[PDB]
Formats: C-alpha cells, structure tokens, sequence
C-alpha cells in the first residue's frame, strides 16, 4: 500500500502512521498500571465492567460474516466500548487529527475513529482500548507538550504556547517541572485528579518536532511545495465533479 | 440487453449459484423477487391484539402517558382473537380466497396482515394497507362484543391513535416498515423511511441478508426517485448487485481474507488488488514512488469500491461486535481509498459526506442517535444514493448488546410479524433464482 | 500595506500577532471580564429573586483560564465581548429577522384584474391612493367597516405598513408618494433602470405586519394576516358588498396567486411553515441585503455585508436557535464578520482575480477553480500561520473553514461571474485545507463538502440546482454551521462583480430598499455593532400595556 | 355478490346501455376501467417544452418573479422537439414497446408522457412519474445541444424547478393531475388533492363527464381511505353510481323536469316522491298535516337523495351559467330535503356542513376562493366522504365565464394533455362499458 503522496517529510510521516509495517519509534515507558489511570474509565485492580455477557453466552445467530470475523478480545469478554482522546497543537505536534483517524483504520482493528479540529477520539472495546492506548502513549503519536489527552475541555490546538513549550490545558492535566524537564500527568484524561502523578517524560525538541510532525506549514514545510501531494488532491476534487455530474 | 454486464451470484455460505447472468436481471424493473418484496412490504400490517386490549383496558389512548378516566372497556381481545381476525379478514380481502392473509402470532396476541394486492391497484400510494386493516379491525371488535355506539369511539383510538389531530397514527397499536407519506423528504423516498432496526429484526440479524434487504430497499428507491434513470443507471444496478448482493463473492472473499486479523486499511489494499487484477483500474501515471490510477469504468470502479467498503465494515464493526464505529468505516475507507489510488471514493464522495454527518449525529448531543434509527430518508443519511445504509444495516447485524436503541427495543412488533415472510427475512435466494429464471429474457 | 486584521489582532492582545508564546492561567478567570462580572451578579440576583439556582460562574468548567476577546465589528471601530454578538443580547439581530419574518410581497395585478373585469370598476392611481390609505389604517389592525370592532393600540403596532412600487415611473409618480418606495431614488441609475425593466407595469405591495404579532405568533402568520387587511381595504375602498363571491377572488390572490414569500415551508422532520429562516433561499437572502445599491463599486464589500446577514441569520439564530438551543452558535457566525479577517482574504483574492484575469473575464471553467480557489486557500491559510494570534482568535477549525472557504468561493465567482463555479472553488478550498493542516471542522462539518464536488454540477431531482436556489433546505446542507451564510455570499459574488442590481428576485430586492423598516439592510455589521453596545431600538416592546 | 342490488346504466345523452348490472361491477376494487383510469393518471405528465425553452432564455428559473442574470441559455427546444422527445423515451421507459409514451402536442410545445406501469409495480407511490419524466427531458435536452458540465444545472431547473430547496416544484415546467405525497391532509388522500379546474378541463366542461370523472376519483380515494370497508361500503359504491355514473338515469330525469323552470325546491320534491314511489322510503307516522318519512335502507336513500343534490346543482347552477351558487345548493338542497321528510340528508349532515364551510371560503375575505381551485384534499371541502366535490365539478362545468380562476386560467397546460386520454375525457362511457362487460362474473 502507498498511502499517501508527496515528497516532504511530512508527506513520508503521513505514510509512516498509517503504515502497519512501520515500527512507531517508542519514545517513553508507561507502565499498564499508568495507563489505565490517564484513562480513567476503572480503578487498577477493578475486574473488566460489561455492557453485555460474553460471546459464548448470548447466543449470536449462525452467520457465515461472524464465523469469518475473528472478535477482538475485549468483544469476547462484553467489555465497555470506552475511548481515549488527544488534541494535537498545530505546533509541530507529530501526530495530527485525520492522521490519527487514517492511521488507526489502519492498524487497529474493531475501531471507532473520529476527526475534529480540536480533539480526536477512538473507541473500542475496553481491554483492547488499553494496548492501543499504551501505544498511542508511549510513542511518537504522542508528546507531552505538544499533544495532550483530553476527554473534555480540549481547547488548546490552535492557541499560542505557554513560556515552557506546553499546550494551553483549561484543565491543566499535564505539567511541565521546570526542575525536572519532565511532564507530570496529574490528572486522568476527564480531569480528575490522580492520587499519584504519572511522569510523561521529556518533551521532543524543537528540531526533532519539525522532522517528526505531520502538519504542513510555512515555517516548516508547505503544503503548496509538495506539489505531487496538491495534484492529487485536485485530481480527486476534478474526478467527484465528473463522476457526480455524469459517471458513464 | 441495455448493458453487457454478467455477473456470478453465490449464496450467504459463499457457495456459486448462477454463473454470468446479466446484470439487469437483478434490476428492480425487471426481477420478479425484488417487486415481490416490495409489494410484500407495501401491503403488509403488524397489529397488536394484546396492546389494544390493555389500552382499552386502562383508556390509555392517544399517545404517550395519555389516559382518559372513566373509558375504560374491558373486552377479551386476545382470547377471541380467531373470530375476531376472520371477521377482519372478510373486511380486508376483496374476494375469497385472494391473497389477502390474516394470521395470529403469540397465542391470539399479535396479527400478520396482508392487505390484497387488488386494493394497491387503484390506489395513489400505500397507506391502504394500514387504514383498511386499521378499520377492519375496529369493526370486528366491535361486533365481536356488541360494544355500544357511545364506546366505540375509544376501539378506533385504541387501534389508530390520536389520528386525525395528529398527523401520524399517534399511539397507534399497528405497525408497519413504512411510514406516513407526509413525512418524506423528498417525492420518491417512501421507501427509504425504514428504519435500519427494522430491517435488521425482520432478517433476524444475519449480516449478508441484512445487507441485500436494505440495499434491495435503497436501490429501488432509487429507481422510484429518477436517480437511476439514463445515465446512471448502470452505476445503481451494479451497486446493488457488487454491494448488496454478492456479486462475483467479492464482500464474501475480501471478509474472508481480512476476518482474522484485519483492518479497514487492510480490506482497501486487497479491494485495490483486485481491481488492479481484473482490469477496472490501471496506473495512469506515475508521480514520485507513487503510483496514480485511473479508471475507463467508473461504475464498475465504483461497484468494486463498493463491495471493499460493506467487507469494511463487516471487518471493523464485526471485529468490534459493536456497530458504532460504523460512521468511521464509512468515512474512512473512503478518505483512506482515494489516497491511495487517486480515484474518487464510493458514490464520488457522498458517502464520507453522509459519514461525516452520521458520525457527527451519532456521538453528539445534537440529534441523531444510534445507528440502528438511521434510515434512508433521515436527513443525516440520505445524501448517498443507496450506498451508506446497507452498511450501517450490516453492522447493527453484528452488534452483539451494545445499543440501548438496539432492535429488541425499537422493532420487537416488527420482527414478530415481518421475520414471518420468507421472502423479507432472507432475500438474497429468491432474488438470485428470479435472476436465473428471467435471465434469457434480458 | 498593513493586512487588515492586524489593527484587531494588536486591540486584542499584549503580544505582537506573530509571537508563537503567551501567558495563561493567571488572568483571573471570569473575573478578567466586564460581561462575564455583569453576568455574575445577573445570575445571583435572579436565583434569589426566583427561588431556583440559575447562572453560576462555579458549575462545570472555568471560564476565562486563556484570554476572553473582544472583537472588532468588521467595517467598523467596535469592539465588544462576544457575548454581546449573541442574538439573545442583541436586540439589531432579533430585529433583522423580524423585519424580514413579518415581510411578504402581495402583487396587485390579480387583484385590479378582478376589480376591472369581474366587479367592472375602475382602477386609476387615485384609487389605489385611497386604497393605500384605507389599508394603512386597516394594516396594524384596526377597523373600516363593522360597528363594536375593538382593535390593537396603534403605538404598539407602530413598525407595520404597506408600501408600493412599479417599474411605470408615470404611475409611481400619481401616486401620493408616501406609500411608494422610489426605485429611482433608491437605486442608482444603471440599478433603477434593471429593476424598472423587471417588474414593467406591474404593481406590487410590500407588507409589513406588527413586530410584537410577529414575536406572538410565528413566520406563516404574515401572509394571511396581510391578506386579510388587504381584503377588508379591498371592501372599504372600492365599495363591494362587504363578503360576496367576489371577494374569495381577492383572498386566493392575495394569499396564493401574487404572494412572494420570505421562506417556503419546510418538511416534517424541521417542520415549519412560510418565512422561517431555513425556507429563505440564498439568493433571495442577498437580495435582501441591500449592500448592493449603496456599496456597488466594492464589491468585496457587498458580497461580505451578505455573508455578516446570513452567518448571524442562518447560524446564529436558525441553526443556534431554531434547529439547536442552548449558549448556541455565535462565533461560528462572528468569525465571518468580525476582525477584518475574511475582509483581508476576500481582498486578496479580488487583486489576485483582478491581476490575472480581470473582473468576469475568466474562462468558466474547472480550470479557473483550481487556480483562484487554490491560490486563495493557500493565502488564507498561511495567515494563520504567519500570526499565530490569528490562529489563537479564530480557534475553531470550522470557523477557519468558513473564512478561508468564502474567499475562495467568492474570488473564484468574482472572476467567472458564475456563482456554480464559485461554489465548486468553496468545495475545493476544503479539500486542500484539511490535507495542509491534517484537520478542517468540528466532528460533522464537511458533511456537504465532501458530498459537495460531486453535487455542484450534478443535475439529479435533490442534487441538482443553481447555487442562487439553494438554502438551508437543500438537502446537504440542511445541518450544519459555518456553510449557509457564506453561501449567500457566493451567491452575491458574481452579481456584485457584474454590476447586477439583484441576484435571484428583483422583487425582494425592492421590497427591503425602504427607509422606514426598524433594521438598516444598507448596513448590516453597523447595525449589528450597534446593538452589540445596547444602542438600537427594537420593535414590538410591551412597555405601554404594562407597569412601568 | 355481496350486495344484490343492481341498476341500469346508460350513456351521456340518457338512453339505455345496460340492465340490471349487479352495483360491485361499478366497484374501484373490480371495475378495469376505473383501475385503468386511476392507473393512467398515476403514470401521465405534462410536458411544457415552450416554458422550459423560455425559462432558459431569460434564465427565470425557480418560482414566481425569480431570475438569475448572467445564467441565460439560447436553445432550440422546440425546433429540435422530435429528437429531445425520443431521447427522453429511451430513457423512461423499462423495455422497447413497452407501455411508455411520448407524444408531441402544439407544433412540439408541449409532450404528454406516460411513465411505464412497470415503474411503479416496484415503488411505493407514483411520484416516479413526475421525476423520471424530469431527469429524462434534463438528459435529452443536455444530450440535444451539448449543453456544457457548468450550465447543465439551469436546464435542471427550468424543469423542475426549486425542489428541493422548495418541498413542491415551485417554477417547474412539467404537471401532473396529482401533487405532491406531502401536501396529503391525511394518508390516502393523493386522489383527492385534484383542482376541480383540472377535472373540468379535461373532460371539456361536458357536464356529465366532469361529475363523473370527479365522483370517480373520490369514490376511489374512499376505498384507498379505508371508509369504504365493511358497513360503509355499500353506501359509497351506491354514491358512485347513483350520484356520478346515473345510475337507472335518475340525475337525468330529474335535470330532464326540472331544466325549464325548476328550482332547487322542485328538484327535492320530485326526488322524494321518487323515492316514495319505489319503495325507498315510505310514511313512518302522521304528526298534525306532516308526514314523516322512514327508512330501512339508509345507504339508498342517502344515494337518492346524492342523485337530486346532483340534478339541483345542475339545475341551480346550470340555470345561472354561473358556478358559485353550488356552495348554496350544496347546503340548502340538504338543509330543505331534512326539514321536508324527517330524514338525514345526504353524508349524513356532512355535506350540508362542507357546504357552509365552502360558501363562507368562497364569499369571504378568509382563504378558498371560486369553486374551481377547491378539491377533495382542500382543508374546506374534504370532511363530505365524496358527495360534494362532484357537484362543484358539474357547476364549474356549467360556468359561462363568471370565473376569474377559470380553468383556462389554471390548467391550460393539463387540459392539453390529460383531455388526449379516451378514458379520462369521456370516463362515463369507459367505466359503464366494463361495469356491462364483468356484470355476469359479479
Ligand atoms: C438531525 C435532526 O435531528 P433528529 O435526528 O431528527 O433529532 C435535526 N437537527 C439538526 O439538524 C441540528 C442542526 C443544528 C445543530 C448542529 C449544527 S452543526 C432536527 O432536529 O430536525
Ligand atoms: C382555508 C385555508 O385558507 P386557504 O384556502 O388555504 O387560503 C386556511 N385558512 C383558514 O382556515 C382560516 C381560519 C381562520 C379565519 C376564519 C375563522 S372562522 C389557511 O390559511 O390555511
Ligand atoms: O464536537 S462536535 O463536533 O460533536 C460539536 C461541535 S459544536
Ligand atoms: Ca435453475
Ligand atoms: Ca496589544
Ligand atoms: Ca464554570
Ligand atoms: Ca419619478
Ligand atoms: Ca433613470
Ligand atoms: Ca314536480
Ligand atoms: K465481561
Ligand atoms: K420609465
Ligand atoms: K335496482
């Protein structure tokens, strides 16, 4: 699969996302335990909630389409469908909205992928939502000043920076140490505190940013060099006019 | 023949059935199945004896939380409901032994009706079915317990509701797949204003039949709405048959490759192969290590695409067992696809259209809801031109529990009456034969 | 010289517009606010009052953690907290749609055909005079033929009339001019001369019912109550007996044959009879504005004071209000009238068409989109990027979507004069701009942009129509924000860049041009500013029948 | 039979076609000319090829006093009438000589089309007929002068209009008989939404036609409505017969005696002693110089007494020339025939009560208007369940030019077309000749 055109770096990182084949660089160590408290949805220690009785007991119809389609473990189980959800500044954050969604519709299976400018969201059955999150996390989807996990409140991708590099929080659920050079998760991704604060790590550079983001933008590079990435886009806008008007 | 198209059809076990048939014996003008499914759908009633009863029983009439005091008629219903539904029989049919039926289901507590054929000939529309069965019932009622001229009144607001002060049969204990014509939303739409439970309940909740019923429905409603005259129809009719009829085992086979393991990016790279591989798109040229495609067939490209985006959805919603992420399916196997290939996504970008919406108004607070109360003529998802809504139908198929709006809760008189007809719960083998008997006539 | 955001951008904040950092979390919260303070104070003295908890700074999230901004009115040199662009907090707003939901156009043409060749009486101007002035009298509601009539309080009633007008300037002129809006005075001369060739010798009223009947009722109120008081006058003035078969005649055309509804009902699922926003077809919204004969040699500027009407009408108080509810959509609609900021990329894009081009000279062609819409898109969004106190304003995606979509939309117009292609550049503005910055509107927003390619040009039974006929009931685009107004503004485009005196109905371009409605259509972001500040008189007020 | 009543039928000019025809021959339900009727005015379009061509040259497009400046297109559509109408025909109909027409009218300003049956045996109501017949002619005429991708949306409207900004086809140059699915007052009342100017257009202003044609179309809406099942339906398939097909030439005798010099008055009396005289109602009781009058068989004298508000109608309003008297006949014929014998008038009140509503919405400055814009699905004239919108057909009929919104000024455009059709011009002969042909299978 090719993915995506263009020439830029930040052509090639859209690939590299949305490319299963890709080992995303890992970036940070978050323990299990960590990431089900930025997640927010159980206590470490509590059993798996059900929204329904597994598979086995509630007796699915014979259906050669779910004979063929293998459930995700957390499906086999009942598990909640429960979500997690970043915001990612126009900064030179790596990751970037319709990235995510793209990239995850193609490495996660059983997913829920929404875009919007300010906030993007997955969700997925809940055991499942736990390793796709450690990845998300630990990785370069992820920096923790310039993206951020969000469940509500998300403004921030849009907003000028504080003087330490960090994204606007409303809720302020990342803090950079100063001390340190460290962001401490301090609160789960609602909001609510964490009775003990989960350390994210050193922010990325700013050079490093620029070579890892995918947002296109003057002072990095522009959508309108990447030339071959604009003429598809402009194929795509000429064939749905033709094809709309008159498909034969 | 308009068209030279051919096309194998298979079973919903991925079995061949009938080799090279024309693709117009699948048309909705021309298959004998599909007008008889929409005939069947046309004319067919479910009414609640048991609801009626306990709303006589109570005088609670005229819709939700509503009771008038002191009209309450204690009348056997349920336990005379043999002589009632013949006596209701003998109102509804034009001639004995027609093709009126009037059946009961549950010991007395629910009735299937068909209205005859014969009262749909010279009719307008449709909504014969559920006033004459409204009616007929009303009166048998009545006769069966001589209940008085000053009571009657309360039967006929048991029965059709607040019906005329509303404009719907408000608080009706009738149901049909079909609702009031006034509530179209354009001309041509009645007949996709049914709803995505419904037709899940009435197959029983298998995902290939699920599929071809609603894209049986949503591609003749194309025919009814003009779409799929002249220039486009050869685009709807392999549409149906790519998309919800199997055709050439596609949806089947890219399931089956990518059921294991697979994403919605891997079933686009499989759909892209294939496609490559028989010919309906090739490399018009090259960019740098990319390479962009191009179609002489737009139709068929788009048939093709069609199949990957419902074997999508099966992977990804089936995956999940869990039927939301469906919106996303429709919206990115779409985005994703035209990245990859630089040719236009199904229906030339209405469905991402109708998928960014339909995510929107099912995970916001602004209207909407679950997928299963989608339907062709909710103004979320109607921009598509048959395309969406098979989808969205096959992936509430698979949801194993986990809608609050699920089909036990929207479509439980529904599915205990329409899963009664064969040719309503499984489809997909009365049209293939009627495809294979009319086939020289094409 | 200076982009023309940059005075607001400099009012707005500490920072110069390209610094990339800032200072959060220390401003105070609300406190930093003259209106979040007054609604504070608000909020506790109408719980105590009332006996039930109401506004509280302290429920859910806290305000005001970043910069709460004033906003420069576009066009002028207003700034206000946004809340006071909220049509609650706005009386101009209200009054706007008011003024177009109380309106209807009733021809006269039917009705003196019945006169002539049924009752076999004269029409001259005398009697249409004396008509007039019979129905000026009835209009507001009150008596000219039965004994006991009890009728409204003629002050509260103040706002409603009839007026006339007629392309026959001998006709226009023999009748007493107080009940005639003059085309020729209010329309420059190349105008004047379009509009008296459209309506010919025809003869048309232009009905305005009371703004607190208006209030009280609903849209579909105004054309039978025109129709009534027509009907009554009819009687009065030219002396039938008052109800014999005749005078069905008069109602049918009154309420049927010759009425020119604001807005066409809607379908069930928004259900809503005639003159509700969402039946207000966008070229009728245009024409409605009246930008076009007092700004008609900018036509950046006609085309922007269009979609300042249709952003605050369609967004603010259709979508926010009728279809939606609640704190509703008010930046939305502000981002496309405050700042300076779609006025700076629309600019653009007219020297960049002007350069190249020239004003409707452009081939209308696919080939004219992809280069006007792209190089303005471009443009647009590289502001952003250049001032990132821009971005930090506009901080919606969808907002951004709208404003960089317009200009595109309406440069690509202004060069065609062809408002199809201007709509098939919006679309493509939308394309571009979520592959550069990976992210475009909120979860729905390009629900009909991504359908939008395709149906620009499609002729099929719900896809198919000319961008001017459209409205915020053409199917895909019956949801969502940040589209509707901006499309009304396509619409104007090309018209405005041709010189043309109306864009979709000559009759409703007439029918605003009238000094005596309350809501000045010659200027609407003035008008909007001055409510912003609490300065604009509304209709409709109840003062005289309560305590005082 | 279910019913053993029959009548004798004869032609327009009152001479004896057949005896003793059992009353179901004249059924909707059984009738083939009434089915072929219903059927035919589902599927026929008008077609105004001159109005499309105006529209396009002075791009005055989308209703009333619209225009879009710049947008003008100089087509010979007319000219070229021919090839566009063939083209349009390939399009609409499902196979070559099926039952599709088009057919130029006025030197090739105009095309009368008939959709195929096929089309709507697989839809759910008729709106195909209008939105086939749109996209074919936009198609044809596109294909006519390689009209360019950018311009091709004016030709779309100038067709068909606003819709669907507009809910109707508000400017549209194409109509139908029937309107819009939406516009219905009630679930199955699209035979009723018919201006009574339609009617009477197209059957000439012959009197007996236009009663018939609109008793026809109101008889059938009631089966659609569901009144026409069980109890009720005997007394509305005697209201066809007796009140709009002539039945045992009852309207025309008493129209016969009572022409010269006759009042509403002399038509009531003459109808009760007919009555009386066979065997309909008889002396119940005697009070002080007043006889009472009873009956056992309310739905015959309910179709009796139909028969001389039908005849006093023609006598009142033919007598005039003039037509808005019939909203006084309607109401004082029912009001003076009570008070005269002690029985119900005719619906039982209710079209004494249609007649108030209707002469207050034809004399006021309210709404309605003349009685040629009224029709069964009008808010005025719908509560009579078929009994008066006939009589207003026959008044217009009779109408000498008093009218403003005659139907020359409202249906021009369906009078040329629809009055091409044998069986909708002349619907009295069709339906009495296939009433006499089933007679024995009854
Ligand atoms: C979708 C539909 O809601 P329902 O699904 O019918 O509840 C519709 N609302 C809307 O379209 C809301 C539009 C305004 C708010 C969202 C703006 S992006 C309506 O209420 O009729
Ligand atoms: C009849 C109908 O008018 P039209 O015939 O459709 O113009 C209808 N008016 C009314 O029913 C008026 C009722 C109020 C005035 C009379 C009170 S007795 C209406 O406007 O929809
Ligand atoms: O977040 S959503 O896109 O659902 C709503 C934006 S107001
Ligand atoms: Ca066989
Ligand atoms: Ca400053
Ligand atoms: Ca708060
Ligand atoms: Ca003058
Ligand atoms: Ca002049
Ligand atoms: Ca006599
Ligand atoms: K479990
Ligand atoms: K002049
Ligand atoms: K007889």
């Amino acid at each position: 699969a090719q993915y995506y055109p263009g020439t830029s770096k930040v052509a090639q990182n859209r690939r590299n996302f949305c490319n299963p084949e890709y080992e995303l660089e890992k970036l940070r160590e978050i323990s299990d335990e960590d990431v089900v408290k930025i997640l927010g949805h159980r206590a470490p220690g509590e059993e798996y909630p059900s929204v329904h009785p597994p598979l086995e007991e509630m007796d699915e119809p014979e259906d050669a389409i779910r004979e063929m389609v293998e459930p995700i473990d957390g499906a086999k189980a009942g598990d909640r469908v429960r979500y997690i959800q970043f915001t990612d500044s126009m900064y030179f954050a790596p990751a970037q909205p319709y990235v995510r969604s793209r990239a995850y519709l193609c490495r996660y299976r059983g997913a829920d992928a929404g875009t919007l400018s300010g906030r993007q969201i997955i969700e997925t059955r809940e055991r499942d939502l736990e390793k796709v999150s450690k990845e998300l996390l630990e990785t370069e989807f992820f920096d923790p000043a310039r993206s951020g996990v969000r469940g509500k409140s998300v403004h921030g991708h849009s907003l000028r920076l504080d003087e330490d590099g960090m994204m606007f929080d409303m809720l302020r659920r990342q803090i950079y140490n100063k001390d340190t050079g460290k962001v401490e998760m301090v609160k789960n991704q609602i909001g609510d505190e964490l009775d003990e604060p989960v350390d994210l790590g050193e922010p990325l550079d700013e050079e490093t940013l620029m070579d890892k983001t995918t947002i296109y933008r003057v002072d990095g590079e522009a959508y309108r060099d990447d030339v071959e990435a604009v003429e598809i886009m402009q194929r795509i806008h000429v064939l749905r006019s033709q094809g709309g008007y008159n498909p034969e | 023949a308009k068209f030279e198209d051919k096309v194998d059809l298979y079973d919903d076990r991925g079995n061949l059935v009938e080799e090279q048939v024309p693709l117009e014996a699948l048309s909705p003008l021309r298959n004998p199945a599909i007008k008889s499914i929409v005939q069947g759908i046309k004319r067919t009633v479910a009414v609640n004896l048991e609801g009626i009863e306990n709303a006589l029983k109570t005088a609670k009439v005229g819709g939700p939380a509503c009771k008038i005091m002191g009209r309450e008629l204690d009348l056997d219903i349920v336990g005379n409901a043999e002589s009632i539904a013949a006596a209701a029989k003998e109102m509804i049919q034009v001639t004995e032994d027609d093709d009126t039926k009037v059946e009961l289901l549950g010991g007395g507590k629910r009735a299937l009706v068909q209205v005859p054929s014969a009262r749909f000939d010279v009719a307008a529309e449709y909504s014969a079915a559920p006033l004459v069965t409204a009616t007929a019932f009303v009166q048998a009622i009545i006769n069966e317990f001589d209940v008085s001229m000053y009571d009657a009144n309360m039967v006929k607001a048991a029965v059709l509701g607040r019906y005329p002060q509303s404009v719907e049969y408000m608080g009706a204990n009738i149901a049909t797949m079909l609702d009031i014509p006034q509530k179209l939303e354009g001309p041509g739409y009645a007949l996709r204003n049914i709803m995505v439970n419904h037709v899940v309940a009435t197959t029983l909740k298998n995902t290939l039949q699920a599929a071809a019923l609603s894209t049986i429905l949503e591609q003749t409603a194309m025919f009814e709405m003009g779409d799929a005259v002249g220039a486009f129809e050869r685009m709807h009719l392999l549409g149906l048959a790519y998309q919800g009829m199997n055709a050439d085992n596609l949806v089947f086979d890219l399931v089956k490759a990518n059921g294991k393991e697979g994403t919605v990016g891997s079933v686009i790279a499989d759909l892209v192969e294939r496609a490559l591989e028989d010919g309906v798109i090739k490399v018009e040229k090259e960019l740098t290590d990319y390479k962009v495609y191009g179609t002489d067939d737009l139709a068929m490209w788009n048939a093709y695409a069609a199949a990957g985006l419902m074997a999508a959805t099966m992977v990804n919603q089936g995956a999940a067992r869990a039927a939301q992420g469906v919106s996303s399916t429709l919206l990115y196997y779409n985005d994703l696809i035209e990245f990859e290939t630089g040719l236009p996504s199904v229906d030339f970008g209405k469905v991402e259209g109708t998928a960014v919406g339909f995510s929107f108004f099912s995970h916001s607070i602004y209207g909407g809801g679950g997928p299963g109360i989608f339907n062709g003529n909710h103004i979320v998802t109607r921009h598509s031109k048959g395309f969406a809504i098979p989808c969205v139908a096959a992936a509430m198929a698979l949801d194993a529990g986990t809608q609050m709006f699920s089909p036990e809760a929207t479509s439980g008189l529904i599915k205990e009456v329409f899963s009664q007809v064969d040719e309503f719960r499984e489809p997909l083998k009365y049209v293939v034969e009627a495809a294979a008997e009319i086939k020289n006539e094409i | 010289a200076d982009k023309l955001f940059i005075n607001a951008l400099k009012k707005k904040f500490e920072e110069s517009p390209e610094e990339k950092k800032t200072t959060f979390y220390t401003l105070g919260g609300w406190k930093q606010s003259e209106r979040k303070t007054e609604f504070v104070n608000a909020g506790k003295e109408v719980a105590e009052k009332r006996g039930i908890p109401q506004y509280n700074p302290d429920i859910g999230t806290p305000l005001g953690q970043r910069v709460l901004m004033p906003y420069q009115v576009s066009t002028t040199d207003t700034y206000v907290e946004g809340d006071d662009l909220h049509f609650v907090n706005n009386a101009a707003m209200q009054q706007l749609w008011d003024d177009i939901r109380r309106t209807v156009i009733v021809g006269l043409n039917h009705a003196h055909a019945v006169i002539e060749k049924r009752l076999g009486k004269e029409v001259t101007p005398e009697t249409i005079t004396h008509y007039l002035e019979t129905v000026n009298h009835a209009m507001p509601g009150a008596a000219v033929v039965q004994e006991h009539m009890v009728e409204t309080h003629p002050a509260l009633v103040a706002d409603s009339y009839v007026k006339v007008f007629t392309g026959n300037d001998e006709i226009a002129d023999e009748i007493d001019p107080a009940f005639v809006i003059d085309i020729n005075k209010q329309f420059p001369e190349d105008q004047a001369e379009t509009l008296k060739a459209e309506v010919g010798d025809g003869i048309w009223q232009v009905v305005r019912i009371p703004t607190i009947v208006s209030r009280t009722c609903d849209g579909a109120t105004t054309s039978r109550w025109s129709a009534m008081q027509i009907g009554m006058s009819m009687i009065s003035a030219y002396k039938q007996a008052a109800g014999e078969a005749a005078t069905g005649d008069f109602a049918y055309a009154a309420k049927h044959a010759e009425v020119i509804h604001m807005g066409t009902y809607l379908p069930v699922r928004r259900a809503r009879g005639e003159n509700e926003p969402g039946g207000v077809p966008f070229g009728y919204l245009a024409d409605i504005c009246q930008s076009s004969r007092v700004n008609y040699d900018d036509p950046v500027r006609v085309s922007l004071d269009v979609v300042a009407t249709g952003a605050m009408l369609y967004d603010q108080i259709w979508l926010g209000s009728y279809m939606s509810g609640g704190v509703g959509f008010t930046q939305y609609a502000t981002a496309a009238y405050t700042d300076n900021i779609l006025d700076d990329f629309t600019y653009f894009g007219k020297e960049y068409v002007e350069d190249k081009y020239g004003l409707c000279e452009a081939p209308n062609t696919m080939d004219t989109v992809l280069d006007i819409a792209t190089e303005v898109t471009f443009y647009g969004l590289e502001q952003y990027e250049e001032y990132p106190a821009l971005l930090e304003d506009q901080f919606g995606g969808s907002q951004r979507a709208a404003v960089v979509a317009a200009a595109a939309g309406c440069s690509t117009a202004f060069a065609t004069g062809n408002a199809q292609t201007g709509l098939s550049g919006w679309y493509l503005s939308m394309y571009l701009h979520k592959e550069q910055h990976s992210r475009l509107g909120f979860y729905g927003y390009d629900l009909q942009d991504q359908c939008g390619a395709s149906n620009v040009f499609s002729i099929r039974g719900d896809e198919g129509l000319p961008l001017e006929l459209r409205g915020p009931n053409y199917p895909n685009y019956a949801m969502n924000v940040g589209h509707q107004g901006e499309y009304a503004g396509i619409s104007q485009a090309p018209h405005a860049a041709r010189g043309d005196a109306f864009v979709f109905n000559p009759l409703v371009k007439i029918a605003f041009a009238d000094d005596n409605l309350v809501f000045d259509f010659t200027n609407v972001r003035g008008e909007f500013a001055k409510g912003a500040l609490r300065e604009f008189e509304p209709a409709g007020e109840r003062a005289l029948i309560t305590p005082a």
